[PDB]
């Protein structure tokens, strides 16, 4: 048996925010400007030590610990970046034209490596997204979560299952919102089909850090290698 | 494999 | 317009402008992939000549419209491919007269793990039982979707739209409220995947490129959209 | 410019 086929939409996401991943901070300091490698340097400080918060939140994900200790690796491997994305998306929503990696470091579009900007103006675009949605952070949660399950499910019918579960917890939360019925339905489907794009920009993202490590660029952590191999 | 390590702790 | 149709006149309007099935030229690495050039190449005409059909989508400007298709050209043709495939499990239907299988997909470097991911998303509609009403909803929303942050409140509105229109056809189905909503939610997921499989099989192409089957100049030109 | 301007005029 399970235990998380058994929380309720409210202890769903009391459980999702209880396990949310603290914001860490850059080793930035606004005195030189950045370089190609100075800020991916940054960066991937940065992301890698984001990934160790992110295995351990991983964990604490309701039917996450079910699964084998193979499908745990297979589904972070597939999703890390999808992940960091839309968490980099959610700290940015209040923060119009800026992407906040940190709250001490903070991108503009002018800011920013070659190939950077598509990226950058693709994060930007799907922040803005979130801002004009009024994204709440119990829905914010679940999506993240979504992600985790499903990225790669089809690379099972217990995480199809702890995935319908998290889509009645947030037709619950809309619902509890005053949204009328077909309100729910459009926004549930405006939602996750943003995440088909958090997909496309993981991808981007992905082919930028291969495209970085055989360039011998700035070294990647050891960790960061082994993510970024898992997807070929 | 250190995401298998991380994982399994503790 | 788009918006003052109903739900059923919705579908009909997609089953409609539905493209043919083509066929193939009636295998080796050359081989394979000029067929397959050959045959997508003809798709995309019919694929644009759908789109123009596809309610919501003539009101856009040439522009929008052009950026849209260079977006999800590939998801259009991938989703088509896995809903011939549905009652082929284990194969793939390219064309009527070239059935693929996952063996045949060896002869191809890096192609036999694209094969595996169109399968299994022909065997999740298999098992989800997706109805060809619900196909058609899922190619259009992959076409008015997939490249609209790249850029729209008509595009939002035609969205929701189709969205309504899905859920009507399972409320026509004969399930239930959460069931709907499931339903609704494991099909959107499905789309994260197609453009997953996309993006793996774009870069695949542009290995052929930078080896020179000759791509056709329409192909070549949907490539090179993706940089 | 191109061809996919043509095809989705003619
Ligand atoms: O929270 C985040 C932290 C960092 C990132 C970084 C990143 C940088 C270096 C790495 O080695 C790994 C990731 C990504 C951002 C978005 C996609 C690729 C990269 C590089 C550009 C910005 C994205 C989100
Ligand atoms: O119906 C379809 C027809 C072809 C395809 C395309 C394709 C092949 C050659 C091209 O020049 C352009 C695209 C292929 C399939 C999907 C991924 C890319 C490629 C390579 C293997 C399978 C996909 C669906």
């Amino acid at each position: 048996n399970s235990l998380a086929l058994s929380l309720t939409a409210d202890q769903m996401v009391s459980a999702l925010l209880d396990a949310e991943p603290p914001i860490l901070y850059s080793e930035y300091d606004p005195t030189r400007p950045f370089s190609e490698a100075s800020m991916m340097g940054l960066l991937t400080n940065l992301a890698d030590r984001e990934l160790v918060h992110m295995i351990n939140w991983a964990k604490r994900v309701p039917g996450f610990v079910d699964l084998t200790l193979h499908d745990q690796v297979h589904l972070l491997e597939c999703a890390w970046l999808e992940i960091l994305m839309i968490g980099l998306v959610w700290r940015s929503m209040e923060h119009p034209g800026k992407l906040l990696f940190a709250p001490n470091l903070l991108l503009d579009r002018n800011q920013g490596v070659e190939g950077m900007v598509e990226i950058f103006d693709m994060l930007l675009a799907t922040s803005s997204r979130f801002r004009m949605m009024n994204l709440q952070g119990e829905e914010f949660v679940c999506l993240k979560s979504i992600i985790l399950l499903n990225s790669g499910v089809y690379t099972k019918d217990h995480i199809h299952r702890v995935l319908d579960k998290i889509t009645d917890t947030l037709i619950h939360l809309m619902a509890k919102a005053g949204l009328t019925l077909q309100q729910q339905h459009q926004r549930l489907a405006q939602l996750l089909l943003i995440l088909s794009h958090i997909r496309h920009m993981s991808n981007k993202g992905m082919e930028h850090l291969y495209s970085m490590k055989c360039k011998n660029v700035v070294p990647l952590s050891d960790l960061l290698l082994e993510m970024l191999d898992a997807h070929r | 494999k250190i995401l298998h390590r991380l994982l399994q702790d503790s």
